[PDB]
């Protein structure tokens, strides 16, 4: 609950009623399903690279 | 950057450099299309400056280049309020046209106070530049960066002369070697959360660099974070 683990957050986390967990994300950002983590809700989101060098893996 | 690597085209897309009367003087981080964060000694003289983001390589094209000029200047409040101190090191530059943001030129994450600080206190971050990778050397051509520890706050002190104030933090390896330098400046360091890079400094000062016992000063970001919201809000 923040305390271990940011309280399963992948960004941020914040404590509510009843040792509750509440995530949040950053700018550019939307809660993912699970509540927890964090997902685009914009093509280019800040702090994230995506040219990833052409294609030169798996892909 | 000293004792650092090639970034590779892409990897630092909130990287910018800036160019004006001396070219590559210092870096940048994309705060917004409209906005950029650096460092104020790198910009007092108000002068003419250009901004290049989806930069590699100063000396050739990428294609990925984008140009901007910059209209209006805000240095920190209280940079210089005490002559020769870099506190408050941190300046915020507004761009004449919008950024196109694309795979190469993409946003900084910037957090709360709170957790800013909390991710700077991971004690590992990033960063980068085109300033001198030698002693006496020449600006980069290919942009440079390294990951550096960051550094308790008394072995700091003990490190210099100089006054470390709480909104500035010490990064470096104890054997030296590896450092961020001259023409570096206003470039970020960047503490990476699980695929998503945060804003946890501005690259700002030290004694020469990568000196064994000495280590870089950065501008402490959260103690400015919401300052830097404040003043680059889109309209
Ligand atoms: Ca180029």
């Amino acid at each position: 609950t923040c305390n271990i683990k940011n309280g399963r957050c992948e960004q941020f986390c914040k404590n509510s009623a009843d040792n509750k967990v509440v995530c949040s994300c950053t700018e550019g950002y939307r809660l993912a399903e699970n509540q927890k983590s964090c997902e685009p809700a914009v093509p280019f989101p800040c702090g994230r690279v995506s040219v990833s060098q052409t294609s030169k893996l798996t892909r | 950057v000293v004792g650092g690597e090639d970034a590779k085209p892409g990897q630092f897309p909130w990287q910018v450099v800036l160019n004006g009367k001396v070219d590559a003087f210092c870096g940048g981080s994309i705060v917004n299309e409209k906005w950029i964060v650096t460092a104020a000694h790198c910009v007092e003289t108000g002068v003419k400056i250009t901004v290049v983001a989806g930069e590699h390589n100063i000396e050739e094209t990428e294609h990925t280049e984008q140009k901007r000029n910059v209209i209006r200047i805000i240095p920190h409040h209280n940079f210089n309020a005490a002559i020769n101190t870099y506190n408050h090191d941190i300046a915020l530059l507004e761009l004449d046209e919008p950024l196109v943001l694309n795979s190469y030129v993409t946003p900084i994450c910037i957090a709360d106070k709170e957790y800013t600080n909390i991710f700077l206190k991971f004690g590992s971050g990033y960063v980068s530049g085109w300033g001198r990778v030698f002693h006496k050397g020449r600006a980069a051509l290919v942009l440079q960066y390294l990951r550096v520890p960051l550094v308790d706050r008394a072995t700091c002190l003990r490190s210099t002369k100089f006054t470390i104030t709480n909104n500035m933090f010490c990064a470096g390896f104890h054997e030296g070697g590896r450092d961020s330098c001259q023409g570096d400046s206003g470039g970020p360091h960047v503490t990476e959360v699980e695929g998503t890079s945060f804003l946890t400094g501005i690259i700002s000062w030290g004694e020469e660099c990568a000196m064994k016992g000495k280590y870089g000063i950065y501008t402490k970001v959260s103690r400015y974070v919401n300052w830097i919201k404040e003043k680059t809000k889109l309209t």
